């Protein structure tokens, strides 16, 4: 996965996740043609009988999650992320970082982010303290003891008052922000 | 260039060279339409270990004129050929991830390009070809690499070196490294294939054959009628509101949406705020919070024209109470079952709760 957005003069806003599964997909380079093909059926379930089961002209399950906030019906800031099920993590803890802790935008994106799907699978950005995962773990949770990046969220913030867009890349991977006048 | 501000346009992309091509767009006149589809092709070439023309999206827009968000979906389907027990083996066990990840039974028909098509013809307004032609020459010409890719070569290299790939990527057998040139003479003439004839070429035309091929010779049961079987869709979001905004978010067959809004609505009550951001307190909230919504996501969610996803339930300011009763800083919550979200809604499930192995 990879997560852009777009701002423009006319109001359009675009927030576009969008992905080959694992990195190269399978792996697979359709000879003489130069582009990777997708792994995207792992995205089901392996055992059938459930809600994300293969079938035939089925969508595996994703976790991605293009999102456009909005104030008074317009809109004013884009989130996304890559990262698979941790996705879900990354776009929620931006948007409480960004809202309920009322954090700077690039603040709210570079701030420590945790994952854990079940009580056997956790993640945490480095940044948590020592002290803080030792009585976590104590507590019954299972941090470890390397951390890893979780996720990379590009956002664009649409400031009206001042009449101004405001893009934010995650430093997890290379990205930017670049803005245009007239 | 982390940070950036602008009147007129903005663009934040994974990869320098794709906000560029995207800001150029702009700069020129295009709109965020013309931008983004130009952005994918940039980072098809540039960053395409992540994405491209052989994989599939959601592409979310609030449409300047109408004040109307959409999102284009080209999410992959299953082949026609596809079984429900297809990653299983003889003995009926799980095949191992990095063997069912590489084979092509794992190959979705893409969606990517008619995504990008649809997405052109409703707002579009610069020809598709000045949108494909700095990939085009990106591709052709090549490009220094940065850092992420050349990780990325260097920890997928056994994947890779069984693949056609091993001569553009792992030359002499080894991964090019940080700053080396990529060039990519083959998926450009791929790019002036799809700028001469779109996507004709791809779902109905030589390319789409080529895939086909390719997916047999890897094991899987892709045709060229699952190829030109394909179509995107277009979805509405999924509303919710937080801290007195309106989120719009993707809805099945993304999971995203739905659990982001539900993680969101379980913590709401909470004030997390009162705890510092890297607090015990938060942590732990968050993380019991996670662990509810995930399970939930593990037993409820998929293709919504296959089965029956409970959005009602499981935002229901009812069920969410009852969830919260599990939330607590008095101790860590054992009981991580999915909860009971048909409950609060019309209907009963389609399916049954499989457990799945952590192998992914
Ligand atoms: C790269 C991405 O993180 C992969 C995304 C995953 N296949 C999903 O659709 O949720
Ligand atoms: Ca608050
Ligand atoms: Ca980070």
């Amino acid at each position: 996965t990879t997560h852009f957005t777009v701002t423009d003069q006319w109001g359009n806003v675009v927030s576009y996740t969008t992905t080959i599964e694992q990195l190269f997909g399978t792996g697979i380079l359709v000879p003489g043609y130069g582009l990777f093909l997708n792994n995207e059926l792992t995205d089901f379930d392996a055992i059938p009988g459930g809600a994300n089961e293969v079938q035939p002209n089925k969508r595996p399950l994703s976790s991605m999650t293009p999102t456009i906030v909005f104030k008074d019906e317009k809109p004013v800031l884009t989130v996304g992320s890559p990262g698979g099920t941790t996705i879900i993590a990354s776009v929620f803890q931006t948007i409480l970082n960004y809202f309920e802790y009322g954090m700077s935008l690039q603040d709210a994106i570079e701030e420590p982010r945790i994952y854990t799907n079940s009580l056997t699978s956790y993640r945490y950005e480095s940044g948590m303290p020592e002290d803080v995962r030792r009585k976590l773990n104590d507590f019954g949770h299972k941090f470890g003891s390397n951390p890893v990046d979780i996720g990379n969220v590009q956002s664009i913030f649409i400031d009206r008052e001042n009449k101004t867009f405001m893009g934010v890349a995650d430093s997890s991977r290379n990205g930017t922000a670049v803005g245009v006048n007239n | 260039d982390k940070v950036a501000v602008g009147k007129d346009g903005m663009v934040a992309t994974a990869h320098p060279l794709a906000s560029k091509i995207g800001a150029e767009v702009l700069k020129k006149g295009g709109n965020a339409i013309d931008a983004a589809i130009a952005i994918q092709y940039a980072l098809n070439v540039t960053e395409p270990m992540m994405s491209g023309i052989g994989g599939g999206g959601f592409m979310m827009v609030y449409d300047g004129e109408t004040r109307e968000t959409s999102i284009i979906n080209s999410r992959e389907r299953a082949p026609e050929g596809a079984k429900p027990d297809m990653f299983l083996d003889e003995d009926g066990k799980v095949i191992p991830f990095s063997e069912r990840s590489r084979h092509g039974n794992a190959v979705g028909v893409p969606g990517t390009l008619k995504g990008l098509e649809a997405a052109h013809k409703k707002w579009g307004t610069k020809k598709l070809e000045d949108l494909i032609s700095p990939s085009i020459k990106l591709t052709e010409e090549g490009f220094p690499i940065d850092s992420v890719l050349a990780d990325a070569i260097k920890d997928h290299q056994d994947k890779l070196s069984k693949t056609a790939a091993k001569d553009i990527f792992l030359p002499d057998g080894e991964p090019l490294k940080e700053g080396d040139i990529l060039v990519q003479k083959d998926l450009a003439k791929t790019f002036k294939l799809i700028r001469k004839e779109g996507s004709k070429a791809f779902y109905d035309g030589e390319i789409g054959r080529a895939i086909a091929d390719v997916v047999q010779d890897f094991g899987g049961s892709m045709t060229p009628d699952d190829l030109s079987r394909y179509e995107v869709t277009t979805d509405k979001p999924i509303w919710g509101e937080y801290h007195g905004y309106d989120i719009a978010s993707m809805p099945p067959p993304s999971s995203g949406g739905v659990f982001m809004l539900q993680v969101l609505k379980l913590i709401d009550d909470f004030h997390l705020s009162q705890y510092d951001p890297k607090s015990f307190e938060k942590y732990h909230l968050l993380a019991e919070t996670m662990h509810l919504s995930y399970a939930d996501r593990a037993a409820y969610a998929g293709d919504p024209e296959f089965v029956d996803v409970p959005l009602r339930g499981l935002l229901d300011p009812d069920y969410i109470k009852e969830r919260q009763k599990l939330i607590s800083l008095d101790s860590m919550n054992r009981d991580v079952k999915e909860g009971d979200p048909w409950k609060y809604e019309e209907g009963e499930p389609n399916y049954e709760i499989v457990p799945q192995p952590e192998d992914k």
